[PDB]
RNA sequence: GCAAGACUAAAACUCAAAUGAAUUGACGGGGGCCCGCACAAGCGGUGGAGCAUGUGGUUUAAUUCGAUGCAACGCGAAGAACCUUACCUGGCCUUGACAUACUAGAAACUUUUCAGAGAUGGAUUGGUGCCUUCGGGAACCUAGAUACAGGUGCUGCAUGGCUGUCGUCAGCUCGUGUCGUGAGAUGUUGGGUUAAGUCCCGCAACGAGCGCAACCCUUUUCCUUACUUGCCAGCAUUUCGGAUGGGAACUUUAAGGAUACUGCCAGUGACAAACUGGAGGAAGGCGGGGACGACGUCAAGUCAUCAUGGCCCUUACGGCCAGGGCUACACACGUGCUACAAUGGUCGGUACAAAGGGUUGCUACACAGCGAUGUGAUGCUAAUCUCAAAAAGCCGAUCGUAGUCCGGAUUGGAGUCUGCAACUCGACUCCAUGAAGUCGGAAUCGCUAGUAAUCGCGGAUCAGAAUGCCGCGGUGAAUACGUUCCCG
């Protein structure tokens, strides 16, 4: 699946982050393989230039071959935490959808 | 209509110009003076040609 | 749709032969609204086929169309998570439409210089009984025959 | 979501423009810019006179400003000297000389702009917002409008979180293009920022269309 | 826009107004056939030696009310942001919403 | 008690809750009932190639700042060579390029050069104006001083104003009553029905408001007014061109009116709403399009249109200038344009539009040029002159399936024009060259009728610079049995 990850001005992005995100996301979602053709993750900081418990928003939206695109959001205090929460939520959502459609 | 970014959200306005033509023939000295004396209301630009 | 019953539009008869069937065939051939070129193609093909054997072009066309029309088709029914292709009869309008589409597509896939020539070749082939449209008719009969068991 | 300007939607239907003149394509921009300048000048000059409308007209090589005021005395002047200065300023602003006319307002509490200024004054003086809102609504309904609506948004009471509160009574059919709806907006500058005020007043349905308006 | 931007625009307009006559005369001399070749060359040199701001090509339209350099709409002289407000207040004569 | 195990029965420690009935929503691989190009039946696309455009990453002195799933990515920008410009290198000013307050001298202005990249600096000409109880004042400069100006610097999570989306989805709520200890409930629920909280019947409800529909614009038929510059049916004259003398018929132009209401007939339904089949009519059951965005949701977007609270810089985070950059290029995405040909390419002839633009402009016509264009010149402030050639189309000839007489990227010479100036970095013209491409993975998009597909024409921005955006007309389809499975 092709991976298209984007951030905002607050978050700060780099090709190193691109490689790491691609690797981790593929490693987690390797089982589905052909079922899914596209991932797009997006990162923001909400109240940019300030702080808080969450203060960062991760999103991941995935296109499954066949059924319609499905999206997931998460809020966390760090980029890694946001990514992990979003990955867990995507895994749960895809498992539920695939069990439903059988 | 949006300050920053919405290309599809717009307002379409129009302005129309209406023109009317009149001729007066065989005019008399009293007719011409009456036409000149007649007052003019705003919003209607009137051109008189001899 | 979920409601209403849309009425069918009227296709005027063709100039030369005054045939609504031939007008509909021209509409199938037509691309990008170039109906004049569509008529040129169809009439050239009809002249070419008439050259081979001296018969009424309209009668030849309708005979070949009857030769190529389908009998029976299946419509996929999704129950119990399976295809369940169920044979069924089809209305005359659908019969004619599929026949015309098959003829035109087979002509398009033939290998002559011009659309008129290859359309005439397809009409001759369908009249003989060996063509791509004949093969699609045979295949649809074969499949609806394999699945006759279900209602 | 968002809503069209109540006046903006009825220009050629039941309302008239606030400017009435003709210009050729070249002098149009100059006329419009100078009209905006004179409106800006008048708004600042007559701040305390409760002015409601300004009608700018260019009949022919001249100008005519009609000012709708609740207090004609202030604008006219005790001995009429103020109007002379006003026309002098208008002629300075506009190339051709301008003449002023005054329209006395005898039912101020039916005018949306006046109500909005009245509420904004109290809000800047730190009266309770929903006290001022109810006072204005009751006064307008006593005046006789078939309906009034008031909206106040911002940091009400100094709150960190801004919010909006509104009150409506009577009828305000915005979607009815044949209805007389007066709309006004005002700003209150308080120590904690800006508060916006919007007023809608409904004066029944106009009959006969623009012809009745005699456009 | 900034007051510096507006003042730069104004000084450019003033310079163009100052030098328009000489610029036009030099261009006419350049385009005059009966004039001598040396005279045409001298006219070209003077036109190239004129101050840069005298050239009208260096002027940018601005809203006037706000000085914004985009969406100018020559006829009204106002950028879209203020033009919409003025129109939908009812202060622009003849302009209405369009539906056709 | 053979065993499995049964009966009797603590404490240490740990939490601020755990619970029962019932009320509002949300949700259900629970249930019925509906709707939507959501499925089904079809037509044409994107994903492959060349180029345009925007973004992400790298790069650089700088590649200025915003927008980020549907709802960011031909988005702010309706148009970056200088300017715009906010960025970088360097040269410069400090009450400042702009406002008010204080003091003093000078009309304002004006002609020439000199130094320099320019900003700036140093010289040098001409005038001495407008009103005055003329002894002083308006304009517009110069010089000094102090509060101050200045900020596209931060915070859209402190705001006003404005905007997106669910979504034109059909819903969302109040007063007086009632019911319940209460949260709350009724009304807004039940039958039919509509596109619809649209309507008719019942009913502790009776009444209202915001939404739905109607009022608004445009198109189809006809009537009155108007006869221009626009029109030519009967007459005549014609260098046969409405050209002319003429006419006010027709087309048209643009204001005002009429018409269509299930109005009438035959059926169905509770004898209700309402729904089918008909006559007449240009048009028959919302005729087709456009504006119009309910209560509310996402600390959704915008401090860079603008305003504004609070923080920050003050010989610089302010101001002026010359060059460079925003156009970079191992790559990755989104939206497009052009093609891969014979339903076609080339050549000759030959018909039919609608909507807009034109005085700092559009330009008939002659010449010069292969051409982009140039010169002379003509009519236009326009139903008058002009942009202007409509193109697909039709008739005739050639091409005869070839990387081609298909395709037109890239490169080498020669030019025109706009502009102070086309090196970075413009549009177009001519000669030469002739690339990938022979129909495009998984996947996925638009569209139900004058629609899709295809063909050309205009405009805002604008000195010049559209394959983008907003409009206009020409030719003109395919298919809907049905809601079973797909989604909201
Ligand atoms: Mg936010
Ligand atoms: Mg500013
Ligand atoms: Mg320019
Ligand atoms: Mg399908
Ligand atoms: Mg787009
Ligand atoms: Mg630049
Ligand atoms: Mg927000
Ligand atoms: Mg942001
Ligand atoms: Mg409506
Ligand atoms: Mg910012
Ligand atoms: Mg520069
Ligand atoms: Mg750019
Ligand atoms: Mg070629
Ligand atoms: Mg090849
Ligand atoms: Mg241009």
């Amino acid at each position: 699946m092709n991976i298209e990850i984007r951030t905002d001005k607050n978050i700060h992005n780099s090709e190193r982050l691109i490689t790491y995100v691609r690797a981790e996301l593929t490693q987690e979602f390797q089982r589905h393989s052909e079922r899914i053709t596209h991932f797009s993750v997006h990162f923001s900081d909400e109240n940019g230039d300030k702080g808080g418990d969450k203060d960062i928003h991760c999103m991941i939206e995935a296109r499954p071959s066949g059924l319609k695109p499905v999206a997931v959001h998460h809020k966390a205090g760090n980029i890694d935490a946001s990514i992990h929460g979003a990955i867990e939520k995507l895994k749960r959502s895809l498992e539920h959808t695939f069990e439903k459609k059988e | 209509t949006s300050p920053h970014v919405n290309k599809d959200a717009r307002d379409q306005y129009e302005i129309r110009t209406y023109k009317r033509l009149i001729d007066i023939v065989q005019p008399t000295d009293k007719t011409v003076d009456a036409l000149m004396k007649l007052d003019l209301a705003a919003g209607v630009d009137v051109q008189i040609a001899l | 749709p979920r409601r209403r019953v849309v009425a069918a539009r009227e296709i005027l008869p063709d100039p030369k032969f005054s045939s609504q069937t031939i007008a509909k065939f021209m509409n199938h051939v037509m691309q990008d609204g170039k109906k004049s070129i569509a008529e040129s193609i169809v009439y050239g093909a009809l002249e070419r086929v008439q050259e081979k054997n001296k018969v009424d072009p309209v009668e030849f066309f309708e005979t070949t169309l009857e030769k190529v029309r389908p009998m029976v088709e299946v419509k996929a029914r999704r129950v119990g998570g399976a295809t369940y292709q169920v044979p069924m009869e089809v209305r005359p309008s659908r019969r004619t439409a599929l026949a015309m589409r098959w003829l035109v597509d087979a002509a398009a896939k033939r290998s002559e210089k011009t659309m008129a020539l290859r359309l005439a070749g397809e009409l001759l082939d369908a009249a003989e009984g060996k063509g791509a449209a004949i093969k699609k008719r045979e295949d649809v009969h074969r499949m609806a025959e394999a699945n006759k068991a279900f209602s | 979501g968002q809503k069209v300007h109540p006046i903006g939607i009825r220009l050629g239907v039941v309302k008239r423009h606030n400017a009435n003149w003709y210009a050729n394509p070249k002098q149009y921009a100059e006329y419009l810019l100078k009209d905006l300048q004179v409106r800006e000048f008048l708004t600042k000059k007559l701040k305390n006179a409760m002015v409601s409308n300004i009608l700018i007209e260019r009949p022919s090589g001249a100008a005519k400003v009609t000012i709708s005021t609740a207090r004609p005395g202030i604008v006219i002047g005790k001995k009429g000297e103020d109007i002379e200065k006003l026309q002098r300023e208008l002629t300075n602003i506009m190339g051709v000389p301008a003449q002023v006319s005054i329209n006395e307002i005898d039912r101020p509490d039916l005018d949306a702009r006046l109500v909005a200024e009245a509420i904004a004054s109290q809000l800047e003086k730190r009266v309770m917002f929903r006290r001022a809102m109810k006072r204005a609504v009751q006064n307008t309904m006593r005046a006789g409008a078939k309906g009034i609506k008031v909206e106040v948004s911002g940091r009400l009471g100094g709150a960190e979180i801004a919010r909006t509160e509104w009150y409506r009574e009577g009828r305000v059919p915005l979607h009815t293009l044949r209805a007389d709806i007066d709309y006004a907006t005002m700003r209150a500058e308080t120590t904690y920022g800006t508060i916006g005020v919007k007023v809608w007043i409904f004066r029944g349905e106009i009959l006969g269309g623009m012809k009745q308006v005699m456009n | 826009a900034k007051k510096g931007m507006i003042n730069r625009e104004l000084k450019r307009e003033k310079t163009v107004a100052k030098y328009a006559a000489k610029r036009a005369e030099l261009k006419a001399t350049i385009a005059n056939v009966n004039a001598s070749d040396e005279e045409r060359f001298e006219a070209m040199l003077k036109l190239q030696a004129l101050p840069r701001n005298a050239s009208p090509v260096r002027l940018r339209n601005r809203c006037g009310l706000t000085g914004r350099p985009h969406g100018y709409f020559r006829k009204f002289g106002l950028s879209r942001n203020k033009l919409r407000d003025t129109v939908m207040q009812g202060d622009v004569p003849g302009v209405v919403k369009a539906s056709w």
